């Protein structure tokens, strides 16, 4: 229901020179993930594959792992643990991994896993960081945002913050950076109409 | 990066010790944290570490069922708690910071405190 804290959200690229990446989508109709830079906007379809990437400058040590948690982006919300809708808790879209309350899945990585935070009541999701492929120069992971935006019992149209954090394995926080979401059935609509704010 | 303990002193037998220790700097709220204490004679000893969140901990065995570690990263503080103290618990505790060596161990630690002592008395007496 309601955290005691909220995770910070100031960006830190620290000593690996972490940063996030977007694929370049443009905002045509098809289009099922498409990033705002000017807004820091991530738009997206229910259950759609979004592709994150991570760029460092140098390679972060062995057993390095990535989270990535949701908060809501506005202040006056952010204690409020961000959460799968009723309707969609309940529905049948489980991939038999990731808990049907949590909001925010990996796609394609067997060695996902999901914690329920026992004293914040947080939902998070983490993968093993792993190196670019050869001939690549950043690591992609694939996320899903499994309610929409406008869910209600849900988000209830309140925007959201997904926080990366790069974390070592002694419990460091190596990098962390964020950025807004929207899970809508048109992503490139939306993003042009909210841009239109900008100008 | 630069660590100060506090909260030492005297304590009655069968009270609690209450430290704290923080940085002056924020890049604090970016490393995990650890306390140590050392008796006199004996080796330096672990007891909590704290991961950089707050959210994950560990405790050394033979204290962790009346040990509590936490932090507070808006004040860049994280604090050690113990319960139900005796001789045993006197010594030098120390504070830690950007373990390197994973959990629970003495060794690969960045920064330390320079230690607080803490004493459990029963009261005074002929020596
Ligand atoms: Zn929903």
């Amino acid at each position: 229901p309601l955290s005691s804290s909220v995770p910070s959200q100031k960006t830190y690229q620290g000593s690996y020179g972490f940063r996030l990446g977007f694929l370049h989508s443009g905002t045509a109709k098809s289009v099922t993930c498409t990033y705002s830079p000017a807004l820091n906007k991530m738009f997206c379809q229910l259950a759609k594959t979004c592709p994150v990437q991570l760029w460092v400058d140098s390679t972060p040590p062995p057993g390095t792992r990535v989270r990535a948690m949701a908060i809501y982006k506005q202040s006056q919300h952010m204690t409020e643990v961000v959460r799968r809708c009723p309707h969609h808790e309940r529905c049948s879209d489980s991939d038999g991994l990731a808990p049907p309350q949590h909001l925010i899945r990996v796609e394609g990585n067997l060695r996902v896993e999901y914690l329920d935070d026992r004293n914040t009541f947080r939902h998070s999701v983490v993968v093993p960081y792993e190196p670019p492929e050869v001939g690549s120069d950043c690591t992609t992971i694939h996320y899903n945002y499994m309610c929409n935006s406008s869910c209600m019992g849900g988000m209830n149209r309140r925007p959201i913050l997904t926080i990366i954090t790069l974390e070592d394995s002694s419990g460091n926080l190596l990098g962390r950076n964020s950025f807004e979401v929207r899970v809508c059935a048109c992503p490139g609509r939306d993003r042009r109409t909210e841009e239109e704010n900008l100008r | 990066v630069q660590l100060q303990e506090s909260g030492g002193g005297l304590v009655q037998a069968g009270g609690s010790l209450r430290l704290s220790c923080a940085a002056s700097e924020r890049t604090f709220s970016t490393y995990a944290m650890g306390w140590f204490r050392q008796a006199p004679g004996r080796e330096r000893e672990f007891l909590a570490q704290i991961n950089w969140s707050g959210t994950t901990t560990y405790y050394a065995e033979s204290v962790k069922d009346r040990t509590t570690i936490s932090r507070d990263n808006a004040k860049n503080t994280v604090y050690l708690e113990m319960n139900n103290l005796n001789a045993d618990d006197t010594g030098i505790y120390f504070c830690a910071a950007h373990p390197q060596r994973g959990w629970g161990s003495t060794l690969g630690w960045t920064y330390w405190g320079q230690g607080t002592q803490v004493t459990v008395s029963s009261g005074g007496g002929g020596s």
